[PDB]
């Protein structure tokens, strides 16, 4: 009973940890959304990164 | 003015796809009036060297 009640404390944890990491409202480890896109030329065209959901 | 460059007074970008084609509407603007503006200047030249002949 010990362990499991370690283990749902860590898991728990892991799911905070995770929700919790965003800068300025944007993040690509929630899983809130499915790539970001940056500017990469001054006429617009993109630079991808897609989402890596953790 | 903005209607001579095609600019459309009261055209914006509501979201962020519009955006990547004003893009290229601003640079053809920027485009058109600098050859406008160059075509004036060029017209002013004219000017003063006839003026010159003139006197």
């Amino acid at each position: 009973n010990a362990l499991k009640s370690d283990f749902d404390s860590l898991r728990d944890q892991i799911e905070k940890a995770a929700t919790n990491a965003k800068f300025n409202g944007v993040s690509i480890a929630d899983g809130s959304t499915t790539k970001l896109t940056f500017l990469a030329n001054s006429d617009g065209s993109g630079f991808t990164v897609n989402a890596k959901t953790i | 003015s903005l209607a001579g460059i095609g600019l459309t007074t009261t055209s914006t970008f509501t979201t962020a796809a519009a955006a990547k084609t004003m893009i290229g509407t601003i640079d053809t603007a920027l485009q058109t009036a600098t050859n406008k503006l160059a075509s004036l200047g060029t017209s002013s030249v004219g000017l003063d060297t006839h003026l010159t002949f003139v006197g």
